[PDB]
């Protein structure tokens, strides 16, 4: 769980991501839409082609929400409260799907920061994406 | 495990560049670090107490290479995973008692390791092909539990 | 889906007593109640807003019966699930886009409903046979995603 | 998540379980060992035969810990803190296994309280067993 050591790794790792959070969030969606095509189902209204401006715009929102969560590890439930309602009540996103996106975001971070993506940092980031996924599916069950 | 002949060609071309010991040792070590309950299967390997003990244990690297060499065999026999791994399917179910969910975790950790090692060559499309391969392997090892 | 001829006989004997509409409507309704994201596939059924709207919607009961009748067909063809559900496997992957994990949730909700209806006749051994059947069905519907 | 309505259903449902909690905990283990035999792996030192006294004794401990959790829904992490250490550090129980046991415990409650095991009560009890499973695997990741 998010232990102090995990909070320290996650803050340090996100400082290295720095200004690429939105570009990494866009790349992660892309790998998710190509590797796990059932996910494309929640985005009928998007142009999902490589480089669509919408995906790029949505990659920035996801990237900013992760940057917000990193700033409030002590209280993700209140920082992401509004996103729980949307994903649970409004979008009815199948929980398996947060796992696929988390996997795609770790893959993207491994591509771009190979030297910073150490085993201990990979373990803390997985716990973090798991905590964020739990808050977003909390309003369900 | 239902790929275009060009996707298959891209898959095989990357495997020509895979160092099975470096990638295998890293994939297995990261599994043991990231999903800690997986360490109970490897009691006999000795010190697995912290990331450094884990990434440097020679027993982890050698087992990672064996696991990866076997994976490389399913890559070279994509039209026949089910038969390539049947005997391996019975060892894991019968003797090791590994839950099949762990085959999927390892497949994904493998994908994250290929990304780390190939960087931008490990494109979104190449990653999508590899997700079909790791799922193809995870289901053929899981074929004897079913 | 790898059963003793006596386990198979116990499985079939229970199915002689299954009311497919009562059990099917209840299994599907409980799925929709207990795992709420499953309601997005059934937008066209109308009011699914609370447990009573859900358990009483005639659309839920009729679909539950169809799903259960089809399940009853895999029960009568345990030596051939894969072929019994191939066409159903493509509908769910291709047209419905249902994640395969939901097939496992429904199979388990079905088991909980059989327990509720048969009580102490639904022994631990009979439940173990049924877990092999629901997993056998969940994997044949999931056979075309793989 | 455990909303007040879920806490009210869980307390009411556990009052109906009353004194059979240990006998239901023993039956649930039995259905779990027969339906999902990989689980038998954590109990080499037990006699797992139908009616073993050990399984019956362990069914009582599990039943009592659930009865404790039902008394502390507002704070499961502190009430079950000691059980998190054991399952995560000492036993290294694969998290998939809490799901199988939760399923087996719901099956057992459906057998014995068919009239009380309503769809809304089944939904609250699932959320509860999920919360209890999360606390017990928290000390991992
Ligand atoms: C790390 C996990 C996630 C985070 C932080 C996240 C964050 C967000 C954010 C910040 C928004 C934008 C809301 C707005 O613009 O008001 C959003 C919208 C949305 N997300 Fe999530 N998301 C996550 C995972 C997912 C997953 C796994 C899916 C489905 C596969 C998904 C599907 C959607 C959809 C369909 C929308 C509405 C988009 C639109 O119509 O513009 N999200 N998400
Ligand atoms: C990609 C999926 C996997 C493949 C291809 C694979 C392949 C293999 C192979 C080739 C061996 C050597 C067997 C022998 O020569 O007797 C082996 C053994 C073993 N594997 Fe798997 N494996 C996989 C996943 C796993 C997972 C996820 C675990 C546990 C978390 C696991 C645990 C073990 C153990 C404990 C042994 C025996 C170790 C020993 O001999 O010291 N494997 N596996
Ligand atoms: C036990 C596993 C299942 C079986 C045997 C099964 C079987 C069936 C059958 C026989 C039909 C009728 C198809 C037709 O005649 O065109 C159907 C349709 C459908 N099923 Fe499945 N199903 C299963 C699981 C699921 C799950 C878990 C979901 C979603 C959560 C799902 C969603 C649907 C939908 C949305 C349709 C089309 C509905 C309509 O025609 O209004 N099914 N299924
Ligand atoms: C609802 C979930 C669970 C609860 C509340 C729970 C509770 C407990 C309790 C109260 C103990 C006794 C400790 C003592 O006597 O000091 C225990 C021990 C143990 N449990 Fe868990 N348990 C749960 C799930 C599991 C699962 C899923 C497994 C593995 C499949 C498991 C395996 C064990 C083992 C191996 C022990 C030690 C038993 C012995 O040697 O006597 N438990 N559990």
């Amino acid at each position: 769980v998010l232990s102090a050591a995990d909070k320290t790794n996650v803050k340090a790792a996100w400082s290295k991501v720095g200004g690429h959070a939105g570009e990494f969030g866009a790349e992660a969606l892309e790998r998710m839409f190509l590797g796990f095509p059932t996910t494309k189902t929640y985005f009928p209204h998007f142009d999902l082609s490589h480089g669509s401006a919408q995906v790029k715009a949505h990659g920035k929102k996801v990237g900013d929400a992760l940057t917000l969560a990193v700033g409030h590890l002590d209280d993700l439930p209140g920082a992401l409260s509004d996103l729980s309602n949307l994903h649970a009540h409004k979008l009815r996103v199948d929980p398996v799907n947060f796992k696929l996106l988390s996997h795609c975001l770790l893959s993207t971070l491994a591509v771009h920061l190979p030297n910073d993506f150490t085993p201990a940092v990979h373990a803390s980031l997985d716990k973090f994406l798991s905590s964020v996924s739990t808050v977003l599916t909390s309003k369900y069950r | 495990v239902q790929l275009s002949g060009e996707e298959k060609a891209a898959v095989l071309a990357l495997w020509d560049k895979v160092n099975e010991e470096e990638v295998g040792g890293e994939a297995l070590g990261r599994l043991l670090v990231v999903y800690p309950w997986t360490q109970r299967f490897f009691d006999s390997f000795g010190d697995l107490s912290n990331p450094g003990a884990v990434m440097g244990n020679p027993k982890v690297k050698a087992h990672g290479k064996k696991v990866l060499h076997s994976f490389g065999e399913g890559v070279h026999h994509l039209d026949n995973l089910k038969g390539t791994f049947a005997a391996l399917s019975e060892l894991h179910c019968d003797k090791l008692h590994v839950d099949p969910e762990n085959f999927r975790l390892l497949g994904n950790v493998l994908v994250v390791v290929l990304a780390r090692h190939f960087g931008k060559d490990f494109t979104p499309e190449l990653q999508a092909s590899y997700q079909k391969v790791v799922a193809g392997v995870a289901n053929a090892l899981a074929h004897k539990y079913h």
